[PDB]
């Protein structure tokens, strides 16, 4: 059923699974309109689409053009993401096929139910995790690759860079998520943290900067100061 | 006028027949009932007083034979048994009418419910949901699970009603996912009218007929088939003008004639608040809609 902190160690196994986040896929600036009305323009989104045992990502950029003469956006993008999460899967050679897909939403089972029918062995499962998948579009590479896209297009990378080598993946996605929720709640500071030592660089296959192991222990306590500091400055404690 | 004459009472037992009921006491000279209108299908039903778990019945027509009701104690019910005899059975039953050991039909003359609750309800469709061929009266109960409950243990005891299922390859056309999930008329029209009910007639006899299961005997899997039928109507945007007036009318006798106090177990409450509200027909069921308001706001 649902996945949540008492089942966390599934995430890890070695049955495939993948998340799926439909949080941006949907993308709109607010506006007003020369009459003074108020009206929306779509930006390009995508599918957050991870592995988190391997850290392979599947983004598949959602361009504006799929939007053009649709009514009830909201509802639809939830559609064409069980129509790319489903594409994907049929796309992937059986061997590589996930398991159980998890989605951050509940409004997401049902539509990927109806377009996984074919595929009445993978599970569909929602969490009760609160994951900060949302702030991927504040990693700058993928922010940059959205932004850029002028058509459909599959983006893959590895979330997790090298960290692998060095350690397991329930560490690298617990950093992952660490990094992710300090972006979420204070991009600025997240930010600034990250990447305010120019001479820590980004290697060019790479999402994030080439820390050592010391630097990780810093930068990940910079991040829990951040979040308990934004828990406090919001809340007033 | 027909007749379904008993052997005798010997436990004390509920006697349904159709929507009327009456109480009889063991060993009470009791030897049927007369005055069964002919031209509908009839249910006759029996809740022992001992035990009212199992609530049972058959369902019959008097134009397809000579049928009894007689108690085996071997098996403890009340068993509806045809007569292949039509003389034994006229000479029985006169001297049964003669001796005034029956009760009436007791229909009242401007009385169109049991009409109106079986109008589209056919003999020969229920024997094709209750199978057992050797006999022209089909037995339910309280207990028997229809084959979709079975497929999620006895298939000889199985409601075969149609299945139905909003998230099957059957009702989602690959290719249309979202446009057949969110309007359904593509599996109510083709796949369902035009392809296994045949007719809208069909469908609203079992659509009735897993009512009236679930009104007479608790059936809980007759209440979700016919919650299940009404669902994939109202959740159609394209259903003739036809289907939509009946629809409300058969809805309309369905509800008038529940028990009011049966509303909390056999009406699904979402179903009901996203058809009547929700739904493409939300605005195409006036008297179901104003019924339901008047005889049960609760619910909704
Ligand atoms: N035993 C016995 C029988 C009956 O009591 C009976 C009663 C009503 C009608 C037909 C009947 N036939 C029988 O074989």
């Amino acid at each position: 059923g649902a996945m949540n902190s008492s089942n966390y160690a599934e995430l890890f196994n070695n049955d495939i699974k993948l998340f799926v986040d439909d949080t941006n896929v949907y993308r709109v600036t607010v506006h007003k309109t020369f009459e003074g009305n108020v009206a929306t323009k779509a930006i390009n989104g995508c599918i957050f689409t991870l592995n988190p045992k391997t850290g392979h990502l599947f983004l598949k950029i959602i361009h504006t053009s799929v939007w053009a003469g649709q009514k009830r956006l909201s509802q639809l993008a939830k559609w064409k993401t069980a129509e790319e999460v489903s594409a994907l899967v049929r796309s992937l050679p059986k061997e590589e096929q996930p398991k159980q897909i998890i989605v951050t939403r509940k409004a997401m089972l049902d539509p990927l139910e109806v377009h996984m029918l074919d595929f009445p062995n993978i599970a569909i499962r929602p969490t009760e995790l609160r994951l900060p998948f949302s702030a991927a579009m504040s990693i700058d590479k993928l922010s940059d690759v959205v932004m850029k896209a002028t058509e459909p297009q599959m983006v893959l990378f590895n979330i997790y860079d090298d960290w692998l080598d060095r350690i397991s993946s329930y560490t690298a996605f617990s950093r992952l998520t660490l990094l992710l929720r300090a972006l979420k709640t204070n991009e600025e500071s997240a930010k600034m943290i990250l990447l305010s030592d120019p001479t820590i660089t980004i290697k060019s296959y790479h999402l994030w900067p080439s820390f050592t192991d010391e630097q990780w222990i810093t930068i990940e306590s910079q991040m829990r100061d951040l979040i308990l500091t934004e828990y406090g400055r919001k809340y007033n404690v | 006028m027909n007749t379904v004459p008993f052997t005798s009472a010997p436990i004390e037992v509920t006697i349904g027949i159709d929507q009327y009921s009456f109480n009889v006491k063991e060993n009470q000279p009791f030897h049927g009932i007369k005055d069964i209108p002919i031209g509908h299908v009839h249910v006759i039903h029996f809740q022992h007083a001992d035990n009212s778990s199992m609530r049972y019945g058959y369902w019959f027509d008097c134009r397809m034979g000579n049928f009894y009701i007689q108690y085996d104690p071997k098996d403890g019910l009340y068993k509806m048994m045809e007569e292949r005899d039509g003389a034994k059975f006229e000479n029985i039953v006169h001297n049964f009418k003669e001796r005034q050991m029956m009760v009436s039909y007791p229909k009242i003359d401007e009385d169109d419910t049991w009409y109106n609750l079986t109008e589209f309800v056919q003999m020969d469709k229920i024997r094709k949901i209750v199978r057992k061929d050797e006999n022209q009266f089909s037995y339910v109960d309280s207990s028997m699970t229809t084959v979709q409950e079975n497929e999620l243990s006895d298939p000889a005891h199985s409601l075969n009603y149609t299945v139905i299922n909003f998230k099957s390859r059957e009702a989602i056309r690959p290719g249309h996912e979202m446009e057949d999930f969110l309007d359904k008329s593509y599996y109510l029209n083709t796949v369902m009218l035009q392809g296994i009910f045949k007719n809208s007639s069909n469908y609203f006899g079992e659509l009735q007929f897993a009512f009236l299961n679930a009104m007479f005997f608790g059936n809980y899997g007759s209440s979700l088939q016919w919650h299940a039928m009404i669902e994939l109507i109202c959740s159609s945007a394209t259903v003739p003008k036809h289907m939509l007036d009946k629809l409300d009318e058969i809805l309309y006798y369905q509800i008038k004639t529940l028990p009011e106090q049966y509303s909390d177990i056999l009406l699904n409450e979402r179903v009901w608040n996203i058809c009547l509200y929700s739904s493409f027909q939300k605005n195409s069921l006036h008297n179901t809609e104003k019924i339901m308001e008047n005889k049960y706001p609760e619910l909704l």
